[PDB]
């Protein structure tokens, strides 16, 4: 008598990596790399219009 | 982080850590300038409330506030202080011989009169003189004593027990065979708890004192089952005898000893490996 | 594997989670049949020639 | 008398006379009245050849 | 932690090894402080005293002088436990598994109760070595003190059975709704008597010489429940105080002895701490780092020290 | 230390920036232990539960619930506060701010309720974001348990009037408890919540056993041992209460459970468990009022 068990498939999924630019709402943002912003607490953004 | 230190500048009228050892259960002297007022209350007026004012006033006469408030009653100092009180002779006169030769016994006789008087006016010596530590160093001058006497639980005897084996390190002497009531006669292998027990009895032996240590692998909440037993002093009739605070843990059951080496032949116990879990007092009935 | 999304507030932090599940074969054995008549064997063995 | 799991004498006078004379000087004689659970705690002599 | 290893003795059945795999985070009552222990001293056979096993009051009496510890890791030969009463000195915050019908809170003190509900049996079976392991039920301390007071008065009903045989239940608990059923089976005499004695003892010491001054204010409360909303909910409907009104007596020893101030502290010391003498002491406090405000029934809770 | 960072809200006034600087060392009760915390969650308006600002009863429930935290360093836009109850025993020495009693070399302080003194003392109120910080009072356990029984006694004399209880002399302190002018009208009205519990659970405690012991000891070892201790001590007041007052098992047994839980809550609400300990080193060990004290974790 010959008896055995076996494994048949190890299916995994790939993690879907997206960057933020690839979406459609990348229009509405102006993403600027602005470091040390929390080190100031004074809310002053002014520009001439 | 298993390391701590204390340091307090007190006087040498009490403990005098020169004649004491490196191992010394330094208790405090909590609030000496107190108790004309709370000695008046917490008692019926038929308790003669001026007694702690006078007897401690004799004790301060036996030697103003000074630049050091009166602290550090040793565990050595209490054994003679109730030596005539507990029912044990010729094992209590040796520690009193250690004090009247190396520490003035007038400071004992004025203090034992206070010990009767504290329980007389119902202001007990527990909730007074909380535990302080283990006396690492004594850098004492002529009048002062600036003792490093680390509080704060388990490490205080391991930091004076890891380097203990070479030369003479702490060893934590119990300092009396009559004291250290090593319990679990019906006992087996386990890590035991150390406690600091003061028993009381009103007007039996006239507000009696007994100062000693118990060792048990029993909880502080289950100790009152045993502390209600093992005594004949359950016959006050008010109440609140048999106070105890947890000294902490002895996690080496074999390491209890019996010896007689000090200074005068003083019978003593080596206690190897102590957790000084400082605990609190617990006195209701 | 599942992706996660940072937030800012009392809504908690998001650990990356996984599932790692397994399934088990169930087996059926399905049958066909056919017969041969009694005088049809003796043609095939060669007994009836 | 190291271990009793048998009922004692009725007469308390006989119950102590047949003990204090027996446990007088046996070195298997316990040096206290027995506790309820546990050993008898046989004495140690000072030394042994 | 003082990690305590519990030796798994002999063979092991292939489901019996998985029995320990689902107990990581339960509570072991171990009757010592060991660094090495065998498993039979933990089990419910070791709860069994001389002749009988304890009832639901005597189990607490067994649990009182027996030290709780929590399973931290699960190995097939050892169960590494951490003794809460001693080894809770953690920056590691040992976890606890809720085994109850109850969501606790974030921050409630938690004490242990024997299995006393109808569906929370929790007694595991080991066919290799015949041991039963009734795991205790970690519950919030307002809930546990609301349990233990039910069993004591039901045991006093087991003392004297005057009235005819239609008694109220004392078998119904409410916690945010949720009509919970207890197990009312058998009441052992000594487990009642040891619990009955301490309750009668502690309430006598709660009456001092200045206590009867508070008894003067009984008609003062019944005027307030007639004109205040806080008092009306405070004097409940099934209260003996509302039946009690259906007394100063100066007698002053010294006339300055603070008569109220001794009657409060002594009541606070004696009948206030009835939860420490009937049940176990609280030592478990729920401390969730990630901002979970609740701990679901069947979930894990990181645990820090005394309330 | 796992010091959780309390976030300041967006820009405040310059006196509000300086006011939070002098809170460096007060006691702060954080509800959860997230490493990011707002400041409105810290403030006393977050203690509003029953639609009202709570009394000292409602504070002691909340103080027995959430987790203590000592402010370590006050930063721009951040408060760095390490909590007490995290960490192993006696690790992480840090500073408390003293309040009028001495706080000696030991003594195990209790972060207890602010209205035990003058009512709007220490109530740091930011005018910009319009919130309120009521910092609690760090007193030692025998001085804690004394005073919290001392004030509930005073309300009884005001609950139905006709010695001054409020003396309480300490080792060097003549403790002026009486703020007679405007606070005793406002401190007595806040223990209205805590007094009526303390009256009830005594009167529900005494009158239960005054009708228990006549209905018990009449149907073993309970009768032998309990009367062995109460020989002419409680029996002397048994004949005294039953005569100088008034005198049903099923109302009684249903009232046995109801008192014991309510009496059990006051053991957790009152009695003021030691949160932290003082244990000093290289220090004078007798702390002035308003002086920093080294304070370490577990009792």
């Amino acid at each position: 008598d010959v008896e055995f068990d076996a494994l048949l498939g190890s299916y995994c999924n790939t993690l879907s990596l997206v960057r933020f630019l690839e979406l459609g709402l990348s229009v509405a943002c102006v993403c600027t790399k602005f470091p040390e912003l929390a080190y100031m607490n004074e809310g002053r953004v002014q520009f001439e219009v | 982080p298993r390391y701590h230190l204390t340091r307090q500048v007190t006087l040498t009228d009490l403990c005098q850590p020169n004649a004491e050892r490196a191992g010394a259960l330094l208790l405090a002297l909590r609030h000496p300038t107190d108790l004309p007022h709370l000695a008046r209350h917490r008692a019926p007026p038929g308790r003669q409330t001026e007694r702690l004012a006078e007897a401690w006033g004799q004790l301060l006469e036996a030697s103003e506030s000074g630049c050091a408030r009166a602290g550090l009653v040793s565990f050595n100092f209490l054994v003679a202080a109730c030596a005539a009180a507990y029912d044990a002779r010729d094992a209590a006169e040796a520690v009193r011989a250690h004090i009247t030769t190396n520490y003035a016994g007038a400071r004992l006789d004025r203090f034992s009169e206070c010990l009767r008087a504290m329980v007389h006016t119902h202001v007990f010596p527990h909730e007074v003189m909380r535990f302080f530590g283990g006396l690492v160093s004594w850098v004492t001058q002529d009048e002062l004593a600036s003792v490093t006497a680390v509080c704060s639980g388990p490490q205080e005897a391991t930091h004076t027990g890891h380097p203990g084996r070479p030369r003479s390190a702490v060893t934590i002497p119990a300092c009396a065979f009559v004291d250290l009531d090593a319990e679990l006669c019906l006992g087996g292998p386990g890590a035991a708890f150390l406690y600091l027990v003061f028993t009381y009895r009103q007007c039996r032996d006239q507000e009696l004192c007994c100062v000693y240590v118990v060792k048990s692998q029993l909880p502080p909440r289950g100790l009152e089952a045993a502390l209600e037993r093992l005594f004949g002093r359950l016959r006050i009739t008010t109440c609140t005898y048999a106070a105890f605070a947890e000294l902490g843990v002895m996690p080496d059951d074999s390491p209890r000893c019996l010896h007689r080496t000090e200074r005068v032949g003083v019978p003593v116990v080596i206690l190897e490996g102590v957790v000084w879990r400082p605990g609190g007092w617990r006195a209701c009935a | 594997h599942q992706p996660l999304i940072a937030r800012d507030g009392p809504h908690p932090v998001e650990q990356p989670v996984h599932n790692y599940m397994t399934k088990v074969i169930d087996r059926r054995a399905l049958n066909a049949a056919f017969s041969l008549a009694t005088e049809a064997i003796a043609l095939l063995t060669g007994e009836a020639l | 008398y190291l271990g009793r799991g048998a009922p004692p004498l009725l007469d308390n006078a006989a119950a102590v006379y047949l003990r204090n004379a027996v446990v007088a000087g046996n070195r298997l004689g316990p040096a206290q009245p027995l506790p309820v659970f546990g050993c008898a705690q046989v004495p140690r002599r000072a030394g042994m050849d | 932690c003082f990690e305590a290893d519990i030796a798994i003795p002999s063979g092991i059945s292939r489901p019996d090894a998985a029995a320990l795999q689902r107990c990581e985070g339960r509570v072991v009552f171990l009757p010592t402080i060991r660094r090495q222990l065998a498993l039979a001293d933990v089990a419910h056979e070791s709860f069994v005293s001389g002749g009988v096993s304890p009832d639901t009051l005597g189990l607490l009496l067994a649990y009182r002088r027996r030290f709780p510890a929590v399973i931290t890791r699960v190995l097939p030969t050892r169960i590494v436990a951490c003794p809460v009463d001693l080894g809770l000195t953690h920056a590691g915050t040992v976890n606890l598994r809720n085994t109850s019908p109850v969501d606790l809170c974030n921050g409630d003190p938690v004490s242990l109760v024997p299995p006393v509900f109808e569906g929370q049996a929790t007694d595991v079976r080991l066919e290799s070595l015949d041991l039963t392991l009734r795991f205790p039920v970690p519950l919030p301390t307002p809930l546990a003190r609301e349990i233990v007071a039910r069993l004591v008065a039901r045991g006093i009903r087991d003392l004297n059975p005057r009235t005819p045989g239609e008694l109220p239940d004392l078998n119904v608990l409410y916690y945010n709704g949720a009509r919970l059923s207890l197990v009312a089976d058998v009441q052992q005499l000594a487990s009642v008597n040891t619990e009955l004695r301490s309750l009668v003892l502690n309430m006598v010491y709660s009456i001092t010489e200045g206590t009867t001054l508070i008894l003067t204010l009984i008609p003062r409360l019944l005027a307030l429940s007639a004109q205040d909303g806080y008092v009306n909910a405070l004097l409940q409907m099934q209260s003996v105080t509302r039946e009690a009104a259906q007394a100063p007596m100066l007698m002053q020893d010294g006339e300055r002895r603070l008569p109220l101030y001794e009657a409060l502290v002594a009541w606070l010391a004696h009948a206030g701490q009835l939860g420490d003498i009937l049940a176990l002491a609280p030592a478990v406090r729920v401390c969730t780092f990630d901002g979970a405000a609740v701990v679901q029934s069947g979930d894990m809770a990181p645990v820090i020290r005394y309330p």
